[PDB]
């Protein structure tokens, strides 16, 4: 059996850790829901 | 039983130990997350139970005790906040600039940060802390990193 527990409000922090790139890719979604690479 | 609005973690016994299978966010008594990490399974909140009331294997959402309420989204320019929850470490605010996944049906949102797959269902925040998605469906990249989308339902 599955349960939750409370992790943490939902808040923006200022001053919190920058980082990761912003890449622009072609992508195709099927019927399971799987995103994968169109080249 | 704890219906507080929130980011929670989504948990198992069957494993060894107690394993963190995804993250799910709490918002007006409703429990949203990504179906892969239930499978429309129902829910354990201390005593109190949560059961599915919609979900879509297609969109990897599913939502329990109500419809899904989260609606806002990301704005095409502005940098954003993963709230991530990895397993058996504190939450902590990663903030980015999403790229686009360009689709047949439309450009969405996307957030290249590598986390484990427990922290799937982490919510993506606004700079006014409102939900425009959740992150834990996407692509894996040449170089072997990870890149999600930012999948939002939509509000009825
Ligand atoms: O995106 C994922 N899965 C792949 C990634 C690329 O190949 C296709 C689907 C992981 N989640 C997941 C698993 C099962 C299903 C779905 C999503 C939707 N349909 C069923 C996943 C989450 C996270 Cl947070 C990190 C991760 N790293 N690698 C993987 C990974």
């Amino acid at each position: 059996d599955m349960y939750i527990e409370r992790a943490g409000d939902i808040t923006w922090e200022k001053d919190a850790e920058v980082t990761g790139n912003s890449p622009r890719l072609d992508v195709a979604l099927d019927e399971s829901g799987d995103f994968s690479l169109v080249e | 039983g704890e219906t507080t609005d929130g980011v929670y973690r989504v948990m198992t016994r069957r494993l060894l130990g107690s394993t963190q299978v995804g993250v799910g966010v709490m918002q007006e008594g409703v429990f949203h997350t990504m179906w892969h990490v239930t499978k429309g399974a129902a829910l354990r909140s201390g005593e109190g139970r949560l059961d599915p009331y919609w979900g879509d294997v297609k969109q990897d959402l599913v939502s329990y005790c109500g419809p899904w309420k989260l609606d806002a989204a990301w704005d095409g320019l502005s940098e954003v906040q993963l709230l991530a929850v990895p397993p058996g470490e504190r939450a902590k605010n990663i903030q980015t600039l999403p790229g686009i996944f360009k689709t047949k049906d439309g450009d969405i949102g996307a957030v290249a940060l590598d986390y484990p797959a427990g922290t799937s269902g982490s919510p993506i925040l606004d700079k006014c802390g409102r939900v425009i998605g959740l992150y834990g469906n996407g692509v894996v990249i040449k170089n072997g990193s990870y890149v999600s989308a930012i999948t939002q339902g939509k509000r009825e």
